[PDB]
RNA sequence: AAGAACCUUACCUGGUCUUGACAUCCACGGAAGUUUUCAGAGAUGAGAAUGUGCCUUCGGGAACCGUGAGACAGGUGCUGCAUGGCUGUCGUCAGCUCGUGUUGUGAAAUGUUGGGUUAAGUCCCGCAACGAGCGCAACCCUUAUCCUUUGUUGCCAGCGGUCCGGCCGGGAACUCAAAGGAGACUGCCAGUGAUAAACUGGAGGAAGGUGGGGAUGACGUCAAGUCAUCAUGGCCCUUACGACCAGGGCUACACACGUGCUACAAUGGCGCAUACAAAGAGAAGCGACCUCGCGAGAGCAAGCGGACCUCAUAAAGUGCGUCGUAGUCCGGAUUGGAGUCUGCAACUCGACUCCAUGAAGUCGGAAUCGCUAGUAAUCGUGGAUCAGAAUGCCACGGUGAAUAC
């Protein structure tokens, strides 16, 4: 975790979309190695989300991530024992992968019957700065705001 | 390492042959759910030891009822002192 | 001299080039470190030292076993160490040069 | 005629032999659907017909032997692309440039002595 | 103990083994019981020929039982005095038409088991320790022996203090695998207390 | 006709008494489908190599087992008959089938 | 311990004996079928030989017992702190040392310390050091690439006979089935580099930077397990601290702990046109013809030490709809009612089917541990007992998740 190097690795993409983008929602919405149910359920929600807003899918996919997105945050250093923080602009990559797994697990918060239809309603209900991520991206943000005050 | 271990298991094995082999024969001869009747039960006049099935055939070299290996009637520590001095062919160190 | 007698006979490259380079890459490297010493076999008469302080050791070793020396000495060398000396400069390499080329020709002439 | 490919991939290998006809794929003298090819793997089998030009080049019989469908998907598209060669090198270029030919050596490793998996181990005694 | 065996692992690689037959597996232990007792026979009949090794060879209803002995002064006799009662008596404990067949080996000093067995009967025999391993290393080395090591612990001439020595001299590339190795390991029996030995042997790299 | 199987656990004892015998068949004999590899045994042993406790410690031994056949298919009777009396493989067993 | 009712076994209950349980030069004989008799939980008992293998004066016995006497112990006690064989600890850690020579009155350093470095005492430069072992490196398997011999108890493209008889003439482009040869060694260029070693790319990535995995575990610390495996050191129990026959202990149970298994659902019990597994065991054994069993399976059950004859059917899914929110159609820990093969029979006590049985649990105290690419997890197979079933243990083929500033 000190001496290795990072390659920038990438995996399966969906080959009816053929984007990196959709490929790692896809790869990172999958569990324990399931392909079939997963990917079923990835279509299904998007078109749905499709449906419910009526514009392109694609745009809208990419007006959902545009909500999502965050600007900011701090790491965890424990120096002088109060909290004593550097803010950094965490790496794009990373950034982009922290909004993956927080709309995933905002996708998971929930313990309904049917995956598909939660996972279209929420995402759906997000696209538009209004469903369930979007507190913990303002939560995150109030994070921020302070931390400055020691640099 | 008891010799009257070893002498009882010697004398189980050499009479689980010449002792059996004939009497479970004729019991699955009056095994057989057609009439079978009290013969059966009352011809237990075998002590029921004999027989291989209930006999452990312990290992020879030692006496230590451990490890008993059907490939080679011995014991795991046995084993290594024999095969490690070679004399048994075919026999190489396991890798893949 | 054996490995080297050996290498011009035996195996090109086998396996790692570990075993072959080691054969071959400390052959001219400690070959100048022996130059032409496989030719001695004995021990010298005289010596010789561009700098008396910096390689002491030589002549330490001499006068431990009793090798007469004929060095060069200067304005900043360590002179008590030598008692057949001759004079000189350690800046003068041109001089040291043909000072080492002309005592060269006077020893290959001699009384030869 | 015959295109020389066996498209090792997986413990999968794939005897991909195409002969002049039709684009469509014949699995086990069965086609793709009543096959039951809905499945994993779903749509994986015409990417590598999906750049290429079908027009009426590609008629092969296939078996496939080791592995799931994973296993099967990179044995087709292994063994189809030791087959496309024929066409010189002007192909295999392009082939290799975007990750066609990919053959990955990520077989299974042995399961050890002391571990009840690949990597795990006993979870760690009392201090 | 950490050390491996160090012919085990050489068995499999270059060194023949130490019998080659074949039998079904039950009857195999049959056959391994049967070479034992030929073993302790060979061994306690044979305490003065002080033989390195017996090799036991069983084809179809026979066997060979080749003989690597020191010294021929009893292993052949009197133009078969006593060679064909030995046959015969073998036979018969075996069980099966036995033949003898006898070969010859050079230089003993160099058989590990010769120098072990030759070091514990000096020791039996009240003498220092000290002599017996130099004087057993440096026979052996000059013999053109290229690398030897002995190995000697427990009690030290009557010492009471614990003893653990070892002396080597000479290439011994223990841990590679295609050096040729010869092992043995005999016993003593000192009034206070068993003295074990230990030795290892180097003859060639390929 | 009548093939001759060996079953062996030295790859090459078992190489030199197969080529060994299909020229012992050839010298008055002819065709011979060819030499094939034929399937092998495997089995994986263990044992723990301690006496006392530690399961973990253990060592894994294993057993070769090839097998040999040639296939003849019109030979003469002298040579198949002269097989027989000449056996010289020692400590191995040869399988034939009727 | 790859293992228990009976032997195991050494603990108990019910009942008796030491030249012994069992091996001798043996002292005399029947020359070791043990026949019927029943009692008795039982080494409890004891009773006639009907057969007479060896022979050259049965001129030696019986290899077994019938008699108490010249093979000797049955050991379950110390001692690992006297120990030899044996295994674990640090630890795949990067060190431990030696011969020549020197400084120093001397205990000893010196080589093994300085800079660049690399998985590493792996290298290179400088210096009173030069060299050498014990180690890592390499010498072995396996797979990822290509080759020649290679086709059966055959995997088929081929012309056709086909009901999908590879039987013909079979072939190489066949994974497959084992012997051998190449493949990679930082090649050669460009950069950072003292011109040193190393670190960044390109025809190679079908394999590039020890290709990835396994065995290979240096002197030594642990008074650790092994005189119960074993030979003893100083000794020892002694009508034996043994011989036995049946029922019983490790499966049980009012204590704290740990490892492992289905659980917290709507992906689990649902039925249907229903697809591809490498890879083993197999003769006190594997058992294709028919029939039925809510079932364990019940009987004729062929062929076979093997590509012959048992488990390839793989689950991983298309769509019908459900519990469409909770103790729920989730969750199936219990006591008795009929069986599969059980040894003689299942009683702390063989494991499996059909029910009356779904209690507690709606993802979890202050948390720790294992895990940097086929890897953590999610499904499905062989081995050990085998008179008998595996949550596990020893090996397999599937689907496969990044955080390493």
């Amino acid at each position: 975790p000190r001496r290795r190097v990072i390659g920038q690795r990438k995996i399966l993409p969906d080959p009816k979309f053929g984007s990196e983008l959709l490929a790692k929602f896809v790869n990172i919405l999958m569990v324990d190695g399931k392909k079939s149910t997963a990917e079923s359920i990835v279509y299904s929600a998007l078109e749905t989300l499709a449906q419910r807003s009526g514009k392109s899918e694609l745009e809208a996919f990419e007006v959902a991530l545009e909500n999502v997105r965050p600007t900011v945050e701090v790491k965890s250093r424990r120096v002088g024992g109060s909290t004593y923080q550097v803010p950094v602009e965490v790496r794009p990559v990373r950034r982009n992968a922290l909004a993956m797994r927080w709309i995933v697990e905002a996708a998971r918060k929930r313990g309904d019957k049917s995956m598909a239809l939660r996972l279209a309603n929420e995402l759906s209900d997000a696209a538009e700065n209004k469903g369930t991520a979007v507190k913990k991206r303002e939560d995150v943000h109030r994070m921020a705001e302070a931390n400055k005050a020691f640099a | 390492a008891k010799q009257s271990m070893k002498a009882r298991e010697v004398k189980r094995v050499a009479l689980a042959d010449k002792y059996f082999a004939k009497r479970a024969e004729l019991k699955a001869i009056i095994s057989d759910v057609n009439a079978r009747w009290n013969a059966v039960l009352k011809l237990q006049t075998l002590p029921r030891d004999s027989s291989p099935s209930r006999q452990r055939n312990r290992c020879r070299q030692t006496g230590r009822p451990h490890g008993f290996l059907r490939k080679f009637g011995l014991s795991r520590i046995k084993v290594r002192e024999a095969a490690m001095r070679g004399e048994i062919p075919g026999l190489k160190k396991a890798s893949w | 001299k054996d490995l080297e007698t050996q290498s011009q006979d035996g195996t090109f490259d086998k396996l790692t080039k570990k075993e072959a380079l080691m054969r071959t890459r400390e052959l001219e490297k400690l070959e100048n470190s022996l130059g032409g010493i496989k030719d001695m076999g004995g021990l010298p008469d005289a010596l010789f030292v561009i700098d008396a302080d910096h390689e002491h050791i030589a002549i330490k070793e001499a006068n431990n076993l009793g090798i007469p020396v004929f060095a060069i000495v200067d304005t900043n060398s360590d002179p008590d160490g030598v008692d057949f000396v001759i004079p000189g400069n350690d800046d003068a390499i041109r001089a040291v040069t043909l000072y080492l080329g002309a005592v060269a020709a006077t020893v290959r002439e001699g009384r030869s | 005629n015959q295109y020389y490919g066996t498209g090792r991939r997986k413990s999968s290998a794939a005897r991909v032999f195409i002969k002049p006809g039709n684009g469509k794929i014949v699995i086990n003298q069965r086609s793709l659907e009543q096959y039951f090819g809905r499945e994993t793997a779903r749509m994986v089998v015409r990417q590598p017909l999906e750049l290429v030009d079908m027009v009426e080049k590609l008629d092969l019989y296939i078996t496939v032997k080791g592995g799931g469908i994973s296993g099967q998907a990179g044995a087709i598209r292994h063994g189809i692309t030791r087959a496309l060669m024929e066409y010189d090198e002007s192909l295999r270029s392009e082939l290799r440039k975007a990750g066609f030919v990919t053959r990955d050596a990520r077989q299974v490793e042995r399961k050890k002595v002391g571990l009840r998996k690949a990597r795990r181990r006993p979870q760690f005694s009392k201090r | 103990g950490q050390k491996v065996h160090p012919n085990g692992i050489r068995l499999g690689i270059v060194k023949p083994w130490n019998s080659t037959w074949f039998a079904n597996t039950k009857e195999f232990a049959d056959n391994l019981d049967s070479d034992f007792k030929v073993r302790q026979y060979l061994t306690k009949e044979l305490a003065k020929a002080s033989v390195s090794r017996i090799v036991i060879e069983r084809p179809a209803k026979s066997i060979r039982v080749t003989i690597h002995t020191a010294r021929p002064g009893i292993v052949i006799g009197k133009k078969g005095e006593d060679v064909e009662k030995l046959r015969k008596v073998v036979a018969d404990i075996a069980g099966v038409p036995a033949q003898i067949n006898i070969a010859e080996v050079r230089k003993p000093e160099l058989d590990a088991k010769l120098v072990a067995d030759s070091i514990t009967s000096q020791l039996e025999r009240r003498v220092m320790f000290r002599r017996a391993m130099k004087r057993a290393v440096q026979n052996a080395m000059r013999l053109g022996a290229k690398g030897i090591k002995v190995e000697v612990s427990g009690r030290l001439g009557g010492a009471e203090i614990a003893r653990t020595e070892w002396y080597r001299e000479g290439r011994v590339p223990l841990h590679t695998l295609r050096a040729d190795i010869d092992y043995n390991t005999s016993e003593a029996h000192t009034t206070y207390g068993v003295i074990g030995v230990k030795v290892w042997i180097f003859k060639g790299e390929i | 006709r009548i093939r001759i199987r060996l079953k062996a656990f030295d790859h090459r004892l078992i190489d030199q008494a197969t080529a060994e015998i299909v020229e012992t068949a050839k010298r008055t004999g002819a065709q011979v489908r060819g030499p094939i590899p034929l399937p092998t045994r495997k089995e994986r042993f263990t044992v723990l190599i301690s006496p006392h406790v530690n399961k973990d410690a253990r060592d894994q031994y294993e057993i070769r087992t090839h097998l040999r056949l040639v296939d003849i298919v019109e030979p003469t009777e002298k040579t198949v008959d002269a097989l027989m009396r000449l056996d010289l493989a020692a400590g191995v067993d040869v399988q034939i089938s009727l």
